[PDB]
């Protein structure tokens, strides 16, 4: 399955197809769009977002607890959607 | 949605009407005085494990006899008084907590409810038919260092019993409580003021983690010389309360008589109007927030 996902950069917004077996910075990725990261093995924070909307499995990190989770953060290198989803990206120093 | 509340092991509906668990009475005490108005009774089953209920829920009575059509009579609910470990801290056990339904009407005509009665009328060795565990409504805070507001009114207080005993009575391993603990309870008479010397050995050995207040309608009145309903003891806190409101984790819970919520919004209104604030949107955002929850009958 592939949902729409739609990102609210700090230099604005950009959508996008994402197949529910590819994370979602990868495709950003390789859709030329610059996302902060650094793991790539989802316990770390740079490339930290967060939910607006919609759903993403996100099992496989261990960076976050569940308050985090609850809040709607999220890991974007370790995150596959499971719905047509909003998010905020850059948001590390939010959750810092 | 994850929830603030412990939602983990919770069952429901294990038993319906149509297979209920068939279990014995082991108690049965008047806890009201005998000038108290309605007569209110204290009872414990016996469950052999079979319901591993949580803190908060309530069951259903399937009253013995039949109604006019053959039919059984319909399953009545009644919050659960003990804690998980029951009052025998066994965990093979659950309490209730009933006023017997008792009134006259305009004939002159003594009605008498059918499930209330049956049940304070239940002997040593009696069988009930149980149907449970139901509601997720009234479930503990996941927070053990919340500040717990509790809200009663008469056999309102069971799911608070509830409450109390595992955090005060008991100690565990997984669960540590290190709030507050506040409690408004209202009843009509110092007769009909339930289990007391119960949260007496509470704040005797919680004095700072526990607070209580009472509000007996028919024995005080406020300075304002009106009589202490629920609402009129806790307006002499509308300060802390109001404060308290706008934290993080301070949870309130309101069970009992359907109709003391008006009182209490009614309080509550003059207080949110006074930051600016419109009440009931302030109520719905605590709601959604699992910070407000309610169970009246
Ligand atoms: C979530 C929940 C929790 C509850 N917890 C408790 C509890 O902890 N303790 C407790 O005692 N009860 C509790 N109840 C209420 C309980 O389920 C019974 O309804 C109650 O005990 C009386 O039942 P009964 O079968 O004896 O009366 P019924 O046979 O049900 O008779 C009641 C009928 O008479 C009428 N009637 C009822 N009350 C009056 C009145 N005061 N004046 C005039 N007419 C009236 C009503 O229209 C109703 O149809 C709870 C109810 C709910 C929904
Ligand atoms: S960059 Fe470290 S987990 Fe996404």
């Amino acid at each position: 399955a592939t949902y729409n996902v739609k990102l609210i950069t700090p230099e604005g917004e950009v959508e996008l197809q994402v197949p529910d077996d590819v994370y979602i910075l990868d495709q950003a990725e390789e859709d030329g769009i610059d996302l902060p990261y650094s793991c790539r093995a989802g316990s770390c924070s740079s490339c930290a977002g967060k939910v607006v909307s919609g759903s993403v499995d996100q099992s496989d990190q261990s960076y976050l607890d569940d308050g985090q989770i609850c809040d709607g953060w999220v890991l974007t290198c370790h995150a596959y959607p499971t719905s047509d989803v909003v998010i905020e990206t850059h948001k590390e120093e939010e959750l810092t | 949605k994850c929830s603030k509340k412990q939602e983990e092991g919770v069952v429901t509906n294990l038993y319906k009407p149509k297979e209920p668990y068939v279990g014995r009475c082991l108690l049965n005490t008047k806890i009201t005085g005998d000038d108290a108005p309605g007569e209110t009774w204290h009872m414990v089953f016996s469950t052999e494990g079979k319901i591993p209920y949580r803190e908060g829920q309530s069951i259903g009575v399937i009253a013995d006899g039949v109604d006019k059509n053959g039919k059984p009579h319909k399953v009545r609910l009644y919050s659960i008084a003990s804690s998980a470990i029951g009052d025998f801290g066994d965990s093979k056990t659950v309490s209730l907590c009933v006023k017997r339904l008792i009134y006259t009407n305009d004939a002159g005509e003594i009605v008498k409810g059918v499930c209330s009665n049956f049940l304070c009328d239940l002997q040593p060795g009696d069988n009930v038919q149980i149907t449970g565990p139901v509601g997720k409504e009234m479930l503990m805070p996941k927070d053990p260092n919340a500040t717990i507001i509790m809200l009663a009114t008469g056999t309102g207080i069971a799911p608070f019993r509830s409450f109390l005993w595992k955090m005060f009575f008991e100690k565990h391993d997984d669960y540590k409580f290190n709030g507050l603990g506040w409690l408004f309870l209202g009843v009509p008479t110092s007769s009909s003021l339930l289990y007391k010397e119960e949260f007496g050995k509470m704040k005797e050995r919680a004095p700072e983690n526990f607070r209580v207040d009472y509000a007996v309608s028919r024995e005080q009145t406020n300075a304002a010389g009106e009589r202490m309903y629920i609402q009129t003891r806790m307006a002499e806190y509308k300060e802390e309360l109001w404060e308290l409101l706008k934290k993080d984790n301070t949870y309130v819970y309101m069970c009992g008589l359907k109709g003391m919520e008006k009182g209490i919004d009614d309080i509550m209104v003059s207080l949110a109007e006074k930051d600016g604030i419109d009440w009931f949107d302030y109520k719905k955002q605590l709601k959604r927030g699992d910070q407000w929850n309610v169970e009246v009958y």
